[PDB]
């Protein structure tokens, strides 16, 4: 049936861009730290390069109406069209806003879209408007609908501009249709219960090992390789991996046994991968091509060959739980089962 | 009426003319000087 966006769901703002006469899907992103301005990340070639949904994602915080908005700035709710919504960047913690600066290329009345810390002010508030005649003003918003976002302070729209050589996001009086896809919902079944897009440590033995990379001496090729280490690396940041689901929508769902995913070293920024001649190795974002960076968790090492399951659109059952559940890391393509060389810190 | 007219005009920026439209449109002063030159010079002001 039809689910509705709520005041705590984790969503991504997506737009459709057709350049070189080929339609592409692009997601709004913002680093936040060191760069307030927003940009676009192309998620079309997810099989060729990974999208960084970690910064591409946002969370809805408020859905209060405009009357209460201006009222209380003068002093799990459901999204309804025309409400003033607050979008908070999940990573940076700032809120999407319409910056007063005008970097736009000879657009004059257009502004720039960025991130702001303070919630006060109408700049951070956006109003949802129906894309077409299927929806109605005041009706609740549904999953998969297209939206038009209007800034309160500037009364402009989140506009995809092709004017520059690259594609930009600017608050202009031209409107572009944004499709909202959900990542995670407010249910968030219990604790543990490994969830897509999580930062974790992979411990081998009795809480006495961690899969990390050589980082004490620095060096690019030294960081490149992967090994097992014991000690304070269990506390340092060099033993942190993000588990990225291969799909965009519902990427914050519970990870199930046999589900393919990618492992990204958080500090190094490169994706772990297999090359049969030289075992495991990290490699750049550009080279991650699914076949080499696709791994999975197995409950039993026996070759059950469970195959592919139907991709349910939701939280799903919580199969793998943190700590208690034991997992076997298996390469999706080759079917190899990790293991250690047992070389005799 | 003033608010409605301003809102409609800013929704449709082409109403301001070649100048004041942006994206390669010169300033109001430049447009007025160009129009003065056009009025002074025949074959651009009349039909001819």
């Amino acid at each position: 049936e039809i689910q509705f966006l709520r005041t705590d769901d984790e969503v991504v703002l997506q737009c459709t861009a057709t350049i070189h006469k080929e339609q592409q899907k692009l997601c709004l992103a913002a680093e936040g730290f060191g760069n307030r301005l927003c940009f676009l990340e192309s998620t079309s070639n997810s099989k060729n390069v990974p999208p960084d949904l970690s910064i591409c994602t946002f969370v809805l915080e408020q859905s209060l109406s405009v009357r209460a908005l201006q009222e209380m700035l003068a002093n799990h709710r459901t999204l309804l069209y025309g409400h003033a919504i607050l979008l908070r960047h999940s990573y940076s913690g700032m809120y999407l806003c319409c910056l007063s600066t005008s970097r736009s290329s000879t657009d004059k009345l257009a502004f720039d879209v960025g991130l702001q810390e303070d919630t006060t002010g109408e700049a951070c508030w956006w109003t949802i408007h129906p894309a077409s005649k299927q929806r109605s003003e005041g009706e609740k918003v549904r999953v998969g609908d297209d939206l038009i976002l209007v800034s309160v302070s500037s009364e402009r729209y989140l506009h995809l501009s092709y004017g520059n050589g690259s594609l930009h996001v600017d608050a202009a009086f031209q409107q572009t249709l944004w499709s909202v896809a959900p990542i995670s919902s407010g249910s968030e079944a219990a604790q543990g219960y490994l969830i897509g897009g999580d930062v974790l440590r992979l411990l081998h033995g009795h809480m006495d090992e961690c899969l990390t990379v050589p980082s004490g001496e620095h060096g690019e090729e030294q960081r490149r390789t992967v090994h097992y280490e014991g000690g304070a690396v269990s506390v340092h940041a060099r033993s942190l991996w993000r588990l990225e689901t291969l799909r965009v929508a519902w990427s914050g769902s519970h990870i199930r046994w046999g589900q393919p995913f990618r492992l990204r070293h958080v500090t190094t920024g490169k994706y772990l991968s297999l090359m049969e001649d030289k075992n495991l190795l990290l490699m750049d974002k550009e080279k991650a091509d699914v076949k080499s960076t696709a791994f999975t968790f197995r409950s039993s090492k026996e070759k059950l060959d469970v195959g592919v399951r139907k991709e349910v659109d939701g939280m799903g059952t919580s199969e793998i739980k943190y700590g208690d559940s034991v997992c076997y890391i298996q390469h999706v393509d080759t079917g190899l089962w990790l293991t250690y060389q047992s070389v005799d810190s | 009426n003033a608010n409605v007219v301003v809102r409609l005009l800013i929704r449709r920026p082409e109403c301001f003319g070649p100048a004041l439209r942006g994206e390669g449109g010169n300033g109001l002063l430049a447009a007025m000087e160009e129009a003065i030159k056009i009025a002074e010079d025949p074959s651009r002001d009349g039909p001819s």
